[PDB]
């Protein structure tokens, strides 16, 4: 008497929330390496596109992911294709390498580190993700509560260091954009607004991860007017 | 296999001594966890209706097994259909019923944060600020 | 307990009923005659189109009255 | 643990390293102590690894561990998997009272 | 048939303006009516913002709609449609796609009685429903309830449902929706108890496949796909992600069973050994049947 | 501490509010939650010191009874309980899957039901089963022996219905010799009431096969 | 005894990790704040419910609605809008 | 909506009652009290129908119609001014009291003559507190039948409070 | 401990009991249905019966019970035993009490099937009761036979028209 149903997605969700710029696989060429290529994801859906022909081409539309991808970034690490560092629901940092397997491109996982709990939730250190431009450390955060940093290493096998925490209990975070560095030390900037305050105060704050002592440091805290929006990094000035 | 054993759990959850009510809830944990999403869900409402009165029961062993039982039934019924029982005495005058229900609300909150969001009992006049954007329609 | 049973009784129902407040379960919290009165006080348009097409404001019963005069 | 109340777990951010169980505690979920259907590997925080203490079993923390410790399927469904580092710290009253009872 | 914020109004045409042919006040709980639909001028289904849906009847000579059924869970409805006389599909703000069925005990009363009897007059209800009215006036105030028929989590916000009697001459009537982010998807009813059993077993295979590869890997390292999320590429289980706000009930995902086609032959023949049933080729046949035949 | 009369005035369903709801820390909010749509009240055995079960109701409960489907499997005779088995595996496997596929308990419970101590379901199921079989116009042979009313004989109230008329709640009731033919009276029946596919119809029913 | 004394401890830990958890006595304000934060996080997190809010409010850009929701989590944000 | 039933065989079961009375009308509920001491019913019942009309019709049809175990079943259906008066004359009959107090107020019931200490006193029931105010105003400390009589309110300390005036005013209205 | 007595289960639907209270419920444990007490072992039961609360409940049940609950005539000649079995019982226990007669209406019988006539029942302690149907509304119902002497015995019927030859054991009634 019941009603049994069968679901199909005929045409996938089309609103692209994420992109990453790296060079992923070597296709149809014996040896070629060029940084022009891009991978684009919307929550569940994911795709790979190519360039350098002057006009963007579709390469591969990968298998159904069945999750909510909350950030996607290409990390490039010194000494090699690029693989995308991908955080999502399930609270798992998932470093994924798209590859050429059998007859068609496949989406292959390398390391997924457990974080928080499996859902979208405000404590979950996702929704803000960025990578040191030299590929030394992935860095994650959440609104309110915690911020994490994983120190990336590469060897015969990919290797992820244990996370580095900073816990600011009431500070809810926005616009995590990270400053590039010369190998000196990874540094990143946030606009943090306080959850419990009698007035509206959004202050920008700098963090410098000290590779020497292996912890993240609060360096400069500057209060700005409540209308603050976002942050970008200026590379050098020298 | 459920369907047969709910009248068996019927007598177990009813019985006087506190051991049957304990041990039977342990059946409800292993049954509700891996039978969730199968589409029965009309037997788990029955089982819950038998469990809820046991929340006030003391002793460590029965209370942890009962709580685990309610948590397993949360995934069989779903967060909201399970919450409809709790919101009532979640405040309450009695300092005890309150102390008892805030625990189940703690476990439910740990299992579900954004899963309970549509299900809060909040209207614009129920709380001061509410959220103006939940009332928008396009 | 005896007082909680006093709320459903012949006599108390005679006091509510003879006071003018219809006795029922909703009125069982309370002794005092004053507040029950405010409780009872808190307990207690169609456009039928005249042929001229100005009766678009004209109510049902009004258009029935003009059925009687018409 | 589940059966013994005086025990206190760690519950910190799980690191990249897997816990280990002694031959005696082998094949048990650190949470509910269920021998059946394992699911995932446990992971322990830095402050639970460091030196020799890393080699000990993560339940009894006395004997040396060998096999990786697994979360049972149910504790992964309930999500008690990802709470934190599931390493027992204190030894509990039972083991001590045994030790001094014998001699 | 228009919906004010609280109340439902029925307008007919007139000259110099249009006029109110009927007005019906809603029960206390309903605040706004976001979407609503009819069944062949006999019945209504009315959605809210916060609460779920309520089914009415057009009562002539009472010139009013009388609620005979309500829902047991708070659900925020974007859109709503009658699948049949007794059942309804709806969507949610939060990405849920659900289907409700009015219980049979109510349907016997609905077929065996006139609408005018419902509002006033006597339909003798079983004592149970009454005692539920006295015991729970806030819940059961509108008698009976819905029984949840299907529930499914598709992360979009479904804007429109479209029920079709046939898709490209196919036998099984489907229902194709379209979401906010843009999407199209189809719920096809499976007519058999056998095919839902095959598709069920295939969904169960593909569901924990990422767990099967992993436990196999460990077991073959003990005696002689490295990641735990190997075949899922991410961490979500199928039942958890597809459940979320509430457990899936009868809806079995065909977008998971459709990935089995894209696996390598070694992996397909590896997963298929879990069944005493038919081989891989027949699995691919069963999967590929729905797009060929059913639409 | 606002009086409950002042408190009941805020509530669309004021009949739930109780004298103790006056005394909550947040009575205005609690009165809004408790009367919100689907919330089911706290079980009522709080403020009782009896540990939620006192034997007075529990002394007379029946030990247990197997479902009729399982009792059909004959184990009741094989193993003696109150106060080598040789069972067919095909039979048992057919009982749970093929035979009992759709079998569900008679009662279960609805969403709003909560089980209070003195409640007993064994009576309520017998009351549903009672309303189902017992019908107007018919009388059981046992009750006919109690009334000394042989078959084919009109009941003793037939005359007062001749004077006063048919039952009010039974307009469609047909009684022999009055609104309905007297010869059709036979046996136990002296009167009788004489007034899809749901889009998912499975059209095939196949249980999982053992072999 | 010792079991309850573990219950208090796990209470303090989970209240730290997961932020809002009612204990026994929690003011209506303390709880309604948690409800507000959860709701806003759901509205911003899912790109669906963010599209819906952005189109409904008719704002010029998605990021304006998202930052509006984040800012709304601070109490002083209401008064800040009133001073404009 | 509930009717009383009596002269029931203790051997009768709720099943048999329901089967009997459903012939007459739909029966909402049957409360058929049992002694929980002896598990033996007391031979009476309360049958609650859905409306009043069914109850009345059932009373009319089923009363003394049917014999259950030879036993013929039975079916059946189911605050004012007061004045104390002291030092009355022994020549005053209750009817003379009636004629005295009628002009002041309409008597809901008859007066009650009782002897205290020897001392003839009475209670007089009026339908109105104001009519009783007239009776006290004129009759208090007045000589009738060559005996001085005193008229006041009867104790419950006596009637005539403010709440008494209010709720008596309502019961009248 | 139990003195070898079988204590039946609560559900067995009643061999006379010693104390008609202590049972075994559907479970194993022992119960006292008055006091609603659960006892683990028979010794605890014997302590319950020897306890003070059970006595109070027995008395309260006692009060609870004690508050509720020229013409034609016929002549009968009933004969009794010839010192055959009455040789074992002679302890002046109502032995001086003669047989008694009463007129009973058939409206009440163990079977309750047919009725509508009276019976002239005659009873004696050991022997079984005896009845005689009286269709005639009235026979031999006299009018002040003796001169109003008041030793009611049992009733006007017995003194008025009965004789008990106790020496020969012959009861005459007319
Ligand atoms: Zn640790
Ligand atoms: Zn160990
Ligand atoms: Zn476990
Ligand atoms: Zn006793």
């Amino acid at each position: 008497d019941e009603l049994y149903l069968y679901h199909l997605t005929l045409k996938k969700q089309t609103n692209f929330v994420h992109s990453c710029i790296g060079h992923f696989v070597d296709l149809e060429a014996g040896s070629k390496r060029e940084q022009s290529q891009l991978c684009v994801a919307t929550e569940t859906h994911l795709e790979l596109y190519d360039t350098a022909d002057g006009e963007l081409k579709l390469i591969a539309k990968f298998q159904n992911l069945f999750a909510t991808i909350t950030s996607m970034k290409s990390l490039d690490l010194p000494h090699w294709p690029t693989f995308l560092a991908l955080t999502s629901d399930s609270g798992n940092l998932s470093i994924v390498q798209i590859i050429m397997h059998a007859g068609a491109l496949r989406l292959k996982t390398l390391v997924n580190q457990p974080l928080t709990r499996t859902t979208l939730r405000r404590v979950s250190p996702i929704s803000y993700m960025e990578i040191d431009p030299n590929g030394r450390c992935i860095i994650l955060s959440s609104v309110e509560q915690n911020k994490l940093c994983f120190l990336v290493d590469y060897a015969q096998k990919l290797r992820i260091s244990s996370p580095l925490e900073i816990i600011r209990p009431h500070m809810v975070t926005l616009d995590m954009a990270v400053v590039d560095v010369n190998f000196n030390n990874p540094c990143f900037v946030t606009l943090e607004i306080d959850n419990a305050a009698t007035q509206l105060s959004v202050h920008l704050i700098f963090y410098v991860l000290e590779l020497g002592l292996n912890h993240i440091v609060k360096k400069a805290d500057y209060l700005v007017n409540p209308s603050a929006n976002f942050v970008l990094s200026l590379p050098d000035l020298s | 296999y459920i369907y047969f054993i709910t009248p068996l759990l019927e007598d177990a959850l009813t019985d006087r001594d506190l051991v049957h009510r304990q041990t039977a809830s342990n059946v409800i944990t292993h049954l509700a966890l891996n039978c969730s999403g199968t589409g029965h869900e009309d037997a788990f409402i029955h089982l819950m209706n038998l469990l809820i009165p046991n929340i006030f029961e003391t002793s460590p062993h029965a209370i942890m097994r009962i709580l685990e039982g309610l948590e397993a039934l949360s995934q069989a019924l779903g967060p909201g259909l399970f919450m409809n029982y709790i919101w009532a005495g979640l405040f309450h005058p009695a300092k005890n019923v309150r102390k008892a229900f805030w625990r189940v609300y703690n476990n439910m909150y740990v299992m579900y944060q954004d899963a309970m969001v549509p299900f809060y009992p909040v209207t614009p006049d129920n709380n001061e600020e509410y959220i103006e954007e939940l009332d928008l329609v396009l | 307990r005896t007082f909680e049973r006093h709320f459903n009784e012949e006599r108390h129902i005679y006091h509510l009923r003879c006071l003018g407040i219809e006795p029922s379960s909703v009125f069982k919290g309370i002794t005092k005659i004053k507040e029950a009165q405010e409780l009872w006080k808190n307990m207690q348009e169609l456009e039928l189109e005249e042929e001229d097409e100005e009766g678009n404001v004209m109510s049902k019963k009004v258009y029935d009255e003009l059925k009687k005069q018409g | 643990s589940r059966h013994q109340f005086d025990l206190i777990m760690c519950l910190k951010q799980p690191g990249v390293q897997t816990g280990l169980l002694c031959e005696k505690c082998d094949g048990k979920c650190p949470i509910c102590d269920s021998y059946v259907r394992p699911k995932r590997k446990v992971r322990v925080c830095e402050n639970c690894s460091f030196g020799k203490q890393a080699k000990n079993c993560i339940i009894c923390n006395l004997n040396v561990g060998v096999n990786d410790a697994f979360y049972c399927w149910e504790c992964c469904r309930l999500g008690k998997d990802k709470d934190g580092c599931p390493r027992i710290l204190n030894l509990g009253s039972n083991r001590l009272d045994r030790h001094f009872e014998k001699k | 048939l228009t919906a004010m914020g609280s109340t439902i109004v029925l307008y007919g045409l007139g000259k110099k303006q249009l006029l109110r042919r009927s007005v019906t006040q809603t029960p206390v709980s309903i605040t706004k009516i976001v979407s609503m639909h009819q069944w062949n001028y006999e019945r209504l289904a009315v959605g809210d913002i916060h609460e779920s849906v309520t089914l009415f009847i057009w009562d002539p000579a009472g010139n009013v709609f009388i609620p005979y059924v309500d829902d047991s869970v708070k659900r925020h409805v974007t859109v709503l449609k009658f699948l049949d006389e007794a059942t309804v599909i709806g969507a949610d703000r939060y990405g849920n796609a659900w289907t409700l069925r009015s219980p049979p005990e109510c349907e016997k009363i609905m077929s065996n009685h006139d609408p005018s009897e419902l509002s006033n007059g006597a339909i003798k209800y079983p004592l149970d429903v009454i005692t539920l009215q006295q015991k729970l006036p806030n819940t059961y105030d509108c008698k009976f309830k819905f029984q949840l028929l299907n529930h499914f989590f598709v992360n979009d916000i479904i804007t429109d449902f479209h029920i079709l009697d046939s898709l490209s001459n196919s036998d099984r009537p489907g229902c194709i929706y379209m979401g906010l982010q843009g999407t199209v998807g189809c719920f096809i009813p499976l007519l058999s108890k056998g095919n839902v059993f095959m598709m069920g077993n295939i969904e169960n295979i593909m569901a924990e496949a990422d767990d099967t590869f992993y436990l196999d890997y460990e077991s073959r390292k003990k005696n002689n796909i490295i990641c735990e999320g190997s075949c899922s590429i991410l961490g979500r289980d199928h039942q958890e992600y597809r459940s979320y706000y509430a457990p899936v009930r009868k809806v079995i995902d065909g977008d998971l069973c459709e990935n089995f086609l894209r696996l390598s032959l070694n992996e397909q023949e590896f997963l298929a050994k879990n069944l005493k049933s038919v081989q891989v080729e027949d699995i691919i046949q069963t999967i590929n049947e729905v797009r060929t035949n059913y639409m | 501490k606002p009086s409950l009369s002042q408190l009941k005035s805020q509530v669309p369903y004021p009949q739930i509010i109780e004298w103790y709801d006056c005394d909550a820390r947040y009575p205005g909010l609690l009165a809004s939650i408790k009367c919100t749509k689907n919330v089911i009240p706290v079980p009522s055995h709080w403020q009782s010191k009896k540990e939620y079960l006192s034997g007075r109701s529990l002394l007379g409960k029946r030990p247990f009874e197997l479902p009729d489907i399982i009792k059909k499997t004959n184990i009741e005779q094989m193993r003696s309980t109150l106060p080598a088995l040789d069972l067919d595996y095909k039979k048992l496997h057919d009982v749970f899957f093929k035979i009992g596929a759709n079998w569900k308990p008679d009662h279960l419970l609805c969403f709003g039901d909560v089980y209070y101590e003195n409640r007993n379901l064994f009576e309520e199921t017998n009351w549903k089963r009672m309303v189902d079989h017992k019908r107007p116009g018919r009388i059981s042979q046992e009750l006919r022996a109690i009334m000394n009313l042989p078959e084919g004989q009109l009941p003793p109230w037939c005359m007062k219905m001749k004077d006063i008329g048919l039952p009010t709640g039974y307009p469609d009731l047909k009684i022999a010799g009055l609104n309905w033919d007297i010869t059709n009276l036979k046996g136990d029946v002296y009167g009788k009431i004489i007034p899809r596919n749901y889009f998912g119809a499975l059209i095939s029913f196949e249980t999982p096969e053992f072999e | 005894m010792a079991e309850k004394q573990r219950q208090l401890k796990l209470q303090k830990i989970y209240k730290q990790k997961y932020i809002g958890l009612g204990d026994e006595s929690t003011t209506r304000e303390q709880w309604q704040r948690n409800v507000r934060n959860d709701t806003l996080n759901t509205l911003q997190g899912h790109s669906a419910s963010l599209e819906y809010v952005s189109l409904s409010r008719g704002d010029l850009s998605i990021r304006d609605t998202r930052i509006h929701l984040l800012k709304s989590m601070s109490p002083g944000y209401k008064a800040y809008l009133r001073e404009e | 909506n509930t009717v009383y039933v009596g002269n029931i065989d203790p051997r009768i079961t709720k099943e048999q009652l329901y089967e009997l009375f459903i012939q007459i009308n739909p029966v909402l509920r049957i409360k058929y009290p049992k002694d929980k001491v002896l598990q033996a019913y007391q031979g009476y019942a309360f049958i609650e129908f859905y409306n009043q009309g069914d109850a009345q019709y059932a009373i009319k049809i089923m009363n003394n119609t049917v014999r259950l175990y030879d036993r013929l079943i039975k079916v059946r259906q189911v605050p004012i001014a007061k004045l104390f008066i002291k030092n009355l004359a022994d020549s005053i009959d209750s009817d003379q009291l009636v004629k005295i107090f009628n002009k002041f107020g309409k008597l809901i019931r008859e007066p009650e003559i009782f002897y205290l200490s020897k001392l003839k006193c009475a209670y007089v029931y009026f339908e109105d507190f104001e009519k009783a105010d007239l009776a006290i105003k004129s009759l208090n400390n007045q000589l009738v039948a060559n005996n001085r009589i005193t008229v006041d309110y009867a104790f419950k300390n006596g009637k005539g409070n403010a709440k008494y005036g209010d709720d008596v005013d309502r019961l009248l209205n | 401990l139990s003195k070898g007595e079988n204590v039946p289960y609560t559900f067995q639907d009643e061999q006379v009991r010693s104390n008609p209270y202590i049972y075994k419920n559907h479970s194993g444990k022992l119960v006292c249905k008055l006091c609603n007490t659960m006892h683990m072992s028979w010794s605890s039961v014997e302590r319950h019966l020897g306890g003070k609360k059970h006595g109070l409940n027995v008395l309260r049940r006692g009060i609870s019970i004690e508050k509720s609950s020229g013409s034609v005539g016929l002549a009968i000649q009933v004969n009794y035993s010839s010192e055959v079995k009455e040789n074992s019982v002679d302890s002046d226990d109502k032995a001086k009490v003669p047989p008694l007669i009463r007129i009973v209406s058939g409206l009440e019988l163990s079977d309750t099937k047919q009725k509508g006539k009276k019976f002239l029942v005659i009873a004696y302690e050991p022997f079984e009761n005896i009845a005689i149907e009286l269709p005639p509304n009235e026979i031999l119902f006299s009018e002040n036979n003796d001169m109003d002497n008041n030793n009611d015995g049992v009733d006007e019927l017995n003194k008025k028209c009965t004789f008990w030859d106790a020496i020969s054991k012959l009861y005459y009634v007319q």
